[PDB]
C-alpha cells in the first residue's frame, strides 16, 4: 500500500539553526585561518530558514556565533532530550568549512560525521524512527567546480536509518554566500521549500529542484559553479504540511 | 578558503612617503618592474622634494602592509555585493641610484657611469623624449632620482626600495608621473600612503574629476563624483553605481557603489590615502603637497 513519515504533532520539532558570523578568534589563533573574512549575510539565511520552518510548525531554536566546543555541547543537549511529542528533528549549520568539516567561531574543524552521528537511533532513542534532517551550508574544499555546456533545458530497524543530509555542495568544492541576498543553497532550499510544501511534495522532490537552481546560478566572476548533493537513508517519503 | 590568489599578476604600484623626523622623510617604492626577473639593466626615474641621504632595500611583506592600510580606507566607501565564499651617487651591486638636481640631469643625462651604457643611444634616446621632458621644469629644482635595477635584483626577497631624503621647501612630490606617450591617455594603477601633509582639494578635484573608471558592463551604470567632508575625513573620489534586483523572493533592490578612486584625507591623523586603480585620465602629472609647516 504505502508509507510516509508522521508529522501530526503540533510542535513538529526543534530547529537548531547554528549561524556563524564572526571568525575573529580564528583569524588570530589558527594561523592558516588569518586571511579569512566574516560570513556577512548569514543573517539573511538564518532569518530565511526561521521563516520557512515557522509556517511548517517548527519550534525554531537559534544559536549565536558558536565555537566547535560549544557546538558539540549544543548538540549533546538536544540529544538527551525527549522527542516523542515530536515527529521530526532538524539541524542547520552555517559557517566556513573544508573537506568534510565545519569550522566554528574558534578556528578548529569539527568533522561532520561526529555531528550527525550524535543523533543515531541509539544515542537518541526518542528520535529513533523519526526523520533527522541536516542542512550544512559550508565550503568543502578550495577547488571551484567547472561548468560544462548542457545545451538544453513492533520490530527493530537499522541504527542509522531515517537521515536526510543536505549538502550545500559536493565534496572538494566551494559553496557560495552572497552578502546582499544570501547563500545560494539555503535560499533555494527555502524559495523552493516554502513554495512546494503547500502542494505536498516530499523533501526528496524538493532537493532535486534545488540542485537545478544552484546549478544555473553562476559566479559571474571566477567562472564558478555550485552543485549541492544530498544523501538520505530515509525509509518513507518525508513531507510536512502547514496552514 | 582559497590560497591560489596573488602571484605573477599582482603588480600595480605601491608608494609610501612618511616623515621620519624634523627634516627627513622616507620613501618606499614598489613597481611592477622591480617584481620581475630582469635580464638586462633596467632604468627608472621619478621626482623627490629634496636630496636622498640614503637608499636601502626592504622586505616585500611591506608591499601588502601598505596596500592594506589604504585599500581598507577606500573599501569603507564601496558597497560591492559580489558573491563571496567559505652629483650624489649611491652605488650597490644589484642596483645603482643617483640623485641629481633636476635640471642637471638634462645637461649631462648621457653620462651613464650608472652603467646604462650597453643600451646605447637606440635605448637611452627614448627616455629623453618621453620621460626626461616630464621630470624637469621651470622650477629647475625638483631633484630626479635615477635608479638602474641591474639583474640579480630578483634573487632573494626585499624587492622594495626605500629612499631616505631631506625635503626642500616643505614640499612632497608623490610620483604618479608617467612616460609621455603618443596616444595621449594614461592608465593609473597605484595606491599611495603619504602622511604629515596638508589637504588640498583644489588639485584633488582636478585629478579625480578627469578620471575615467572601468566598466561593469551594465547600461544602467552611472559614474557619480563625490566631495564629502566627514568628521575627521574628506573624500574626493569617483564611484560607479547601479541598482540590482533580488535573486528570489521580494523585489528588494541593491544599490552598488564600486571602482571608487580618488583621495581620502584624515583631518586628524594628517594622512593622505590615494587610490587610482585601473582608471584612465588624460592628466599625467605628479601630486605636490606641503608638509605640515
Amino acid at each position: 500500500l504505502d508509507k510516509v513519515y508522521q508529522m501530526k504533532s503540533k510542535p513538529r520539532g526543534y530547529c537548531l539553526i547554528i549561524n556563524n558570523h564572526n571568525f575573529a578568534k580564528a583569524r588570530e589563533k589558527v594561523p592558516k585561518l588569518h586571511s579569512i573574512r566574516d560570513r556577512n549575510g548569514t543573517h539573511l539565511d538564518a532569518g530565511a530558514l526561521t521563516t520557512t520552518f515557522e509556517e511548517l510548525h517548527f519550534e525554531i531554536k537559534p544559536h549565536h556565533d558558536c565555537t566547535v566546543e560549544q557546538i558539540y555541547e549544543i548538540l549533546k543537549i538536544y540529544q538527551l532530550m525527549d522527542h516523542s511529542n515530536m515527529d521530526c528533528f532538524i539541524c542547520c549549520i552555517l559557517s566556513h568549512g573544508d573537506k568534510g568539516i565545519i569550522y566554528g567561531t574558534d578556528g578548529q574543524e569539527a568533522p561532520i560525521y561526529e555531528l550527525t552521528s550524535q543523533f543515531t537511533g541509539l544515542k537518541c532513542p526518542s528520535l529513533a524512527g523519526k526523520p533527522k534532517v541536516f542542512f550544512i551550508q559550508a565550503c568543502q574544499g578550495d577547488n571551484y567546480q567547472k561548468g560544462i555546456p548542457v545545451e538544453t533545458d513492533t520490530r527493530y530497524i537499522p541504527d542509522e536509518a531515517d537521515f536526510l543530509l543536505g549538502m550545500a555542495t559536493v565534496n572538494n568544492c566551494v559553496s557560495y554566500r552572497n552578502p546582499a541576498e544570501g547563500t545560494w543553497y539555503i535560499q533555494s532550499l527555502c524559495q523552493s521549500l516554502r513554495e512546494r510544501c503547500p502542494r505536498g511534495d516530499d523533501i526528496l522532490t524538493i532537493l532535486t529542484e534545488v540542485n537545478y537552481e544552484v546549478s544555473n546560478k553562476d559566479d559571474k566572476k571566477n567562472m564558478g559553479k555550485q552543485m549541492p548533493q544530498p544523501t538520505f537513508t530515509l525509509r518513507k517519503k518525508l513531507v510536512f504540511p502547514s496552514d | 578558503c582559497v590560497i591560489f590568489p596573488v602571484e605573477i599578476d599582482v603588480s600595480q604600484t605601491i608608494i609610501r612617503d612618511c616623515q621620519v623626523d624634523k627634516q627627513t622623510r622616507e620613501l618606499v617604492y614598489i613597481n611592477k618592474i622591480m617584481n620581475t626577473q630582469l635580464t638586462k639593466p633596467v632604468l627608472m626615474m621619478f621626482n623627490i622634494s629634496g636630496p636622498i641621504r640614503s637608499v636601502t632595500r626592504k622586505n616585500n611583506n611591506l608591499r601588502d602592509r601598505i596596500k592594506s592600510k589604504v585599500d581598507e580606507q577606500f573599501d569603507q566607501l564601496e558597497r560591492d555585493y559580489s558573491d563571496q565564499m567559505d652629483i650624489k651617487y649611491f652605488k650597490d651591486e644589484h642596483y645603482s641610484v643617483s640623485c641629481q638636481n633636476g635640471s642637471v640631469l638634462k645637461s649631462k643625462f648621457a653620462k651613464i657611469l650608472k652603467s646604462h651604457d650597453y643600451t646605447d643611444k637606440k635605448s637611452i634616446e627614448a627616455y629623453e623624449k618621453y620621460c626626461l621632458p616630464k621630470l624637469v621644469d621651470e622650477r629647475n629644482d625638483y631633484y630626479v632620482a635615477v635608479c638602474v635595477l641591474k639583474p640579480g635584483f630578483e634573487n632573494g626577497s626585499n624587492q622594495v626600495l626605500s629612499f631616505e631624503y631631506n625635503p626642500i621647501g616643505n614640499k612632497v612630490i608623490v610620483p604618479f608621473a608617467h612616460e609621455i606617450n603618443d596616444t595621449g591617455l594614461y592608465e593609473y594603477d597605484v595606491v599611495a600612503y603619504v602622511d604629515s601633509v596638508q589637504f588640498d582639494g583644489e588639485q584633488f578635484e582636478e585629478f579625480v574629476q578627469s578620471l575615467i573608471l572601468p566598466s561593469s558592463f551594465k547600461n544602467s551604470e552611472k559614474v557619480l563624483y563625490y566631495n564629502e567632508a566627514s568628521k575627521n575625513k574628506s573624500m574626493i573620489y569617483k564611484a560607479l553605481e547601479f541598482t540590482t534586483e533580488s535573486s528570489w523572493g521580494k523585489s528588494e533592490k541593491y544599490n552598488w557603489k564600486i571602482f571608487c578612486n580618488g583621495f581620502i584625507y584624515d583631518k586628524k591623523s594628517k594622512v593622505l590615502y590615494v587610490k587610482l586603480h585601473n582608471v584612465t585620465s588624460a592628466l599625467n602629472k605628479n601630486v605636490i603637497l606641503n608638509t605640515i609647516k
